[PDB]
């Protein structure tokens, strides 16, 4: 058994973000001129943001604090 | 099916399912004039 | 030829599953050994079918305003009028029991979409009610190339028809779901459409596949 | 569904020489090999995609292929 902690919780949303990102570059990248794309306008970072929130916002590991007294927290 | 893809409900639904009208009575049910409260021990109280 | 494949094993895999239902409505053969079998008739003969049913009902109008008013001809003749009318409802039931395959035919194309075969028929087969009730010898189409549109747009206003007797099937909708959300996602991530080969890509199943999936879906 | 494991070892470029030298040590790998009906390497290959892709045409590229998908690539 191991600890899947804060870091790597956030990681893996964060991977995800970047995957549905990627098939967007996968997309854009294939539909411009070779001459007009750039980095900026291959990319969109709404998914990795969607994720993010919907991570902080949803997941049963992020949780209000227990602010009933400072042992609780 | 209707537009969600999923079956209408027949007249034998009304009193096959889980809240079929057969086991409406039987599930537990909320009741008026009731209340809940904490309990301490009232050592001057007469039994009844 | 011969081939036992693996495609023609899960076929029959497939069959065998349907196969549970006795007299589905999906299938034709008791419908069309109930049709039997009516030559098909050329132009002169329909012409004179759609003659013998105007000529039919004008003396049903006429028959009916004399078995009131009276004015009544010697039973001789009422005799002969009493002819005509059953010689025009005659013709009426031939000239409709002529076209039920053709009924069938422009149907088939339409399988697959939510409405069982026999109820598309049906559909098609008022459409032929109403073809007859408008055909023309004057007009001097053939029967079959006119009543085509009446039937087709019969079996789509059926189709299109709010209220209609969508039966799909139970081992469809989960994938079904699930194509809906995949195609949800293509569409909101590659700001376009997403081609059924995208789809067969994400779902990890043939294209075909998708194709035939996203008939049922409305 | 099970298979022999001999079944992977041939899908995986081992002939019965090989399984031989190396599992020789132990008599029920032995009699798993001898009562194994798959001749070499493509005939186990397409053994394993005939499971793996349930009423799919079976081919070389795609069984080679789809075994290294699954675990090497």
């Amino acid at each position: 058994r191991r600890l899947r902690t804060v870091g790597e919780l956030i990681q893996n949303q964060i991977r995800v973000g970047l995957s549905r990102m990627e098939r967007v570059v996968r997309e854009r990248m294939t539909t411009q001129d070779v001459e007009a794309i750039t980095p900026q306008t291959l990319i969109n970072i709404r998914p990795v943001v969607a994720a993010i929130k919907e991570f902080f916002g949803t997941s049963q590991l992020s949780q209000f604090m227990d602010q009933n007294n400072p042992l609780s927290g | 099916t209707g537009p969600g893809n999923r079956p209408l409900k027949s007249l034998s639904d009304l009193l096959k399912g889980k809240q079929g009208r057969f086991r409406q009575n039987l599930l537990g049910k909320r009741v008026d004039y009731s209340g809940r409260s904490v309990i301490v021990v009232g050592p001057q109280l007469k039994l009844h | 030829d011969f081939v036992w494949d693996e495609e023609e094993s899960e076929a029959l895999r497939q069959a065998r599953k349907d196969a549970e239902l006795t007299a589905s409505a999906d299938s034709v053969r008791a419908y069309l050994k109930q049709i039997g079998k009516v030559a098909l008739l050329n132009a002169e003969e329909e012409v004179e079918l759609a003659k013998r049913i105007e000529a039919g009902l004008y003396a049903t109008q006429k028959l009916a305003e004399l078995a009131e008013k009276g004015e009544k001809l010697p039973v001789q003749q009422r005799r002969d009028m009493q002819w005509i009318c059953r010689d025009g409802d005659r013709a009426k039931n031939h000239l409709l029991e002529a076209n039920l395959r053709l009924v069938v035919s422009l149907a088939k194309r339409y399988t697959g979409r939510g409405m069982a075969f026999l109820d598309l028929i049906q559909e098609g087969n008022l459409g032929l009610i109403r073809a007859v009730e408008k055909f023309d010898y004057t007009k001097g189409y053939k029967f079959s190339t006119y009543a085509t549109w009446w039937i087709r747009q019969a079996i789509t206003r059926a189709m299109a028809d709010q209220a209609r007797t969508i039966r799909i099937p139970v081992h469809m909708v989960e994938v079904i779901n699930k194509l809906g959300r995949i195609q949800r996602e293509l569409l909101q991530d590659l700001g376009r459409e997403p081609t059924p080969e995208e789809l067969a890509k994400e779902m990890d199943i043939t294209p075909e596949k998708v194709l035939e999936i996203q008939q049922y879906a409305r | 569904r099970r298979q022999p494991v001999t079944v992977l070892l041939k899908a995986l470029g081992w002939t019965n020489e090989q399984i031989v030298e190396r599992f020789g040590f132990s008599e029920i790998m032995m009699g798993t090999l001898e009562k194994d009906t798959t001749s070499g390497t493509d005939e186990a290959l397409l053994d394993i995609y005939r499971k793996l892709r349930p009423g799919e045409p079976p081919t070389k590229e795609s069984a080679q292929t789809l075994l290294e998908n699954l675990f090497f690539k």
